[PDB]
RNA sequence: AAUUUAUUAAUGCAAACAGUACCUAACAAACCCACAGGUCCUAAACUACCAAACCUGCAUUAAAAAUUUCGGUUGGGGCGACCUCGGAGCAGAACCCAACCUCCGAGCAGUACAUGCUAAGACUUCACCAGUCAAAGCGAACUACUAUACUCAAUUGAUCCAAU
RNA sequence: CCGAGCCUGGUGAUAGCUGGUUGUCCAAGAUAGAAUCUUAGUUCAACUUUAAAUUUGCCCACAGAACCCUCUAAAUCCCCUU
RNA sequence: UAGGGAAUAGUUUAAAAAACAGCUGACUUUCAAUCAGCAGAUGGAGGUUCAAUUCCUCCUUCCCUAACCA
């Protein structure tokens, strides 16, 4: 009984992978595509305020702030 | 009672012969303490009246403090053991059948101490008409005096009772022992007045 | 001996098998979803983080 | 009279312990004597004298290497002999 | 599980109890446990207490239930109020509520429902500056803002999400509330309610039943299997003391 | 200094040993009732205190002691400094080579997730321990990212035992 | 002979430390290192001795063994023949 | 490390409020105090629900308790 248990679960849980592994290639891809749209927007945000304001907590705060309050206000109205 | 058990193992010494004993053989862990062990009852059979329990013939399982510094000495009980079992059962298809009268059990000598020392207050309303019969007396002792009471038990003074006053209720205990117990009747008032009126007052 | 910027992580097979291994990772990242080879089923499966083993 | 080790862990000190019990002043009656002992006993002793259902019963019964008490064999040399006288 | 109230949870279910009357016929109380048990039973002898007691043959009979209102988890439910109607609502006439409505459609519904009191504005201001009782009050989300105002004066008797007192449909508690009769809770959260049950001159059928719609009624709060949520249950008249009932049976 | 509280004293619990007490904040708005008070709109549920010492067991805190040790290198010892690993000179050309000799470093980080499995033949820090490189094969990868024992010089810790 | 008496016993205490270790004759026989509370000692190597097995040992001709950098050193390694 | 618990405005608390600080001012020689205003928050992520500080889950930080032996 344990082996065949063993067996069953192993089965079970192999005719699953071939979804999750497109589902986990998929989550690469869009966390490639989040990670450039970060690099992007971040950097010239912090960038710009770091040259005015001190050629850097306050400044970064915010933006790391304001910018979620834009996406959490598109929430909102959903 | 410590009981111990040694550290080390102690190497067989075979059929007939005595254990060789090395001095690290008297490191001992402590095991348990007997007297630290929940305490059990002790199993009496009961000879005379007890306000605890009174039937004589009665097993009890009594703290054994109770058991061993009070009944046994005192002879008011006695061990229950096969032989004392037997001749007390004997006893009891006697008191049952043969000439031995019936005694009252351990509660019924409760309540006939209680009831030769009480006086029942029969609180009455004024505005509706009321007779007193058994039935409402009864509810009475429930009420006031805390003791249930079956309506054919009580005997009235078999005269009717419609005015505030004294009389007499004449209780009978298990049909052996007939206790008459003042009466009283009196003003009915609520628990809340009276309890404020008077207790509170004084 | 120096500031603790690794962390050793279990990846447990998703196969149900229970073929595990060890991978390093850094604190501040997110739990790890590798594809790794799997013996038991002899082909590459979705492993996930399950327990910290130790702080590198 | 023994040895024990601290903290019950083999690597610490052994040390000498001695465990004493509980003794009790006890009054008891026999049947067989028709006289009352005032008698130094243990809750073990009392224990075993209910399990015997009495002293006279507890003495006659429990050998000697049990009793392990002078008096106590004492005691049964003067029950038996009234039993047999 | 704060000791005291796992405690007396404890304790309760300790106090013995037992099945018909003693073998003697004059026993003191004390003596022996409680006895009386059967709903139905228990509703004559209430009955024939009121006629040897001279007492009113209609009387509220004030039922008490001693109801686990607690551990579920070792973190403890709350005391709410699920309002229903039993199925043969006794005679006592009870139509209070007020309904905050300004500007829309819901004042409607909420008269056309039955409501005692609905405005907006004015009638918020009226309970501010001047003294005015209603038993239950429900609010739509829109004028929640401005009925902020009374949230001292009410001392947190004013709606909320958590008695479901918010929200635009209003008749959850205010259509119900007529024929319904509260199930409220304790003020020492000792987990007894109050909650009367019927007339004395109810037929013991019809109390009966009754009875059984609050056991759902009460469990409504926490269903749960895991947590019991009835321990006791005392049904006691208006000049009468309470009887411990073999609830068991009628829990499920 | 590490280890310990058996011992002594104090404290707590248990053990042992008596019983003592069982709990009161109305109010009629209406109606009844000569009063005194009642009907209605609750008159439920609920036990609480609690035995002084001595002795014994188990703990906690002190006192007073007990047992044992107090590394090495070193132009004598102490003081200072040093103690493992790698690169360079001394040691010029196979290997090896010292000084409290001369210099510079290491106690990681980063990328993979087949850094999977297995197996000829070899190297080796002068022993051992440990350490090192690997054809073929299995399974992968692959359609030419100097690709299948990652980059990196050192980047490190035996046995018992413990956790799982 | 009191930094804690004396006697007997455990006791032939232990001592990597010092000293001592008994007839004759012949033979082979000197010294890389590593670790170690280890450097007044040990254990493994190395050297040394005895017995056995079977086969090369030593001496060495060419050819051959790096750039970077300054003494472009005396030499070494490898190696048939002999 | 182990579980338990916790995370609210710059700060400290409450069931989305108050207090202090910042205060912009007014008034005090000065400054405090005082008065009136103004800004200010639900550790992070994901999900349920029309709506989540108030349901759940994982992670970060901290506390608690117990470890931290070999
Ligand atoms: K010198
Ligand atoms: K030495
Ligand atoms: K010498
Ligand atoms: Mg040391
Ligand atoms: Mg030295
Ligand atoms: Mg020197
Ligand atoms: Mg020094
Ligand atoms: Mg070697
Ligand atoms: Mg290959
Ligand atoms: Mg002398
Ligand atoms: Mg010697
Ligand atoms: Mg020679
Ligand atoms: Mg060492
Ligand atoms: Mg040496
Ligand atoms: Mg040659």
């Amino acid at each position: 009984q344990k082996r065949r248990e063993r067996e069953q679960h192993i089965a079970e849980c192999m005719a699953k992978m071939p979804q999750m592994i497109v589902n986990w290639q998929q989550q690469q891809r869009e966390n490639w595509e989040k990670a450039q749209a970060d690099k992007e927007r971040r950097a010239r945000l912090q960038a710009e305020a770091q040259e005015l304001l001190g050629y850097v907590d306050p400044r970064s705060a915010r933006f790391q702030e304001l910018l979620q309050d834009l996406e959490k206000k598109e929430r909102k109205r959903l | 009672t410590v009981i111990v058990e040694r550290w080390w193992k102690v190497p067989l010494a075979g059929e007939g012969r005595k254990p060789r004993l090395h001095r690290r053989h008297r490191v001992y862990k402590l095991v348990e303490d007997t007297k630290h062990r929940p305490k059990e009852n002790l199993e009496l059979i009961l000879t005379q009246s007890v306000e605890n329990v009174g039937v004589r013939g009665d097993l009890v399982s009594v703290k054994k403090s109770l058991g061993r510094n009070r009944l046994l000495p005192q002879g008011l009980a006695v061990y229950a053991s096969p032989e004392n079992k037997k001749l007390f059962e004997e006893e009891k298809l006697l008191r049952q059948e043969g000439k031995l009268e019936k005694i009252q059990t351990k509660a019924g000598e409760a309540t006939v101490k209680f009831l030769k020392s009480c006086r029942l207050e029969v609180g009455m309303k004024n505005n509706v008409k009321w007779e007193l019969n058994p039935e409402i007396v009864a509810r009475h002792f429930f009420k006031n005096l805390g003791v249930v009471v079956a309506p054919h038990t009580l005997k009235l003074p078999e005269e009717p009772i419609t005015r505030w006053g004294e009389y007499w209720c004449e209780v009978t205990v298990n049909g052996l022992d007939t206790v008459r117990v003042p009466m009283s009747v009196v003003n009915f008032e609520k628990p809340k007045t009276k309890r404020y009126k008077y207790w509170l007052a004084q | 001996k120096s500031k603790s910027k690794n962390i050793l992580v279990r990846m447990v097979s998703e196969a149900g098998t229970g073929f595990c291994f060890n991978t390093k990772r850094n604190r501040l990242r997110e739990k790890l979803t590798l594809l790794h080879y799997d013996p038991v089923v002899k082909q590459r499966v979705l492993f996930v983080e399950k327990k910290k083993i130790r702080s590198l | 009279l023994g040895q024990i080790y601290a903290n019950n862990d083999k690597l610490s000190k052994r040390l000498k312990k001695v465990w004493k019990p509980q003794l009790f002043e006890r009054e008891f009656y026999s049947e067989i004597l028709d006289k009352k002992f005032t008698v130094t006993v243990t809750m073990r002793t009392l224990d075993l004298i209910d399990e015997a259902y009495g002293l006279d019963f507890y003495i006659l019964k429990t050998p000697k290497e049990d009793l392990c008490s002078k008096f106590g064999m004492d005691l049964k040399r003067g029950m038996l002999l009234r039993l047999a006288r | 599980t704060p000791d005291e109230k796992k405690d007396e949870i404890e304790k309760i279910k300790a106090y013995p109890y037992m099945e018909g009357e003693p073998e003697d016929d004059v026993y003191l109380k004390r003596l022996y446990p409680r006895q009386i048990y059967e709903v139905e039973k228990a509703v004559h002898l209430l009955k024939k207490f009121q006629i040897l007691d001279f007492t009113s043959p209609k009387q509220s009979v004030y039922l008490d239930l001693t109801l686990d209102m607690a551990l579920g988890k070792k973190k403890n439910v709350e005391p709410f109020t699920s309002v229903l109607s039993l199925p043969y609502p006794f005679a006592s006439e009870i139509n209070k509520v007020a309904v905050f409505t300004e500007n829309a459609s819901e004042v409607k519904i909420a008269e056309e429902n039955g409501a005692a009191f609905a405005g907006g504005t004015s009638l918020i201001q009226k309970i501010w500056d001047d003294e005015i009782v209603a038993d239950f009050y429900v609010a739509v989300p829109e004028i929640m803002p401005e009925l902020n105002r009374l949230r001292k004066k009410l001392n947190k008797k004013y709606p909320k999400l958590s008695r479901n007192s918010i929200g635009r449909d209003i008749p959850k508690m205010l259509e119900l509330f007529k024929n319904g009769h509260e199930i409220k809770v304790d003020e020492e959260r000792e987990n007894f309610l109050q909650t009367k049950i019927a007339t004395l001159d109810m037929s013991s059928d019809q109390i009966a039943a009754n009875l059984q719609a609050v056991i759902n009624e009460v469990c409504r709060h926490r269903p749960l299997n895991l947590g019991p949520f009835v321990v006791r249950a005392f049904l006691r008249s208006s000049t009468s003391e309470g009887l411990l009932l073999k609830i068991d049976p009628l829990l499920p």
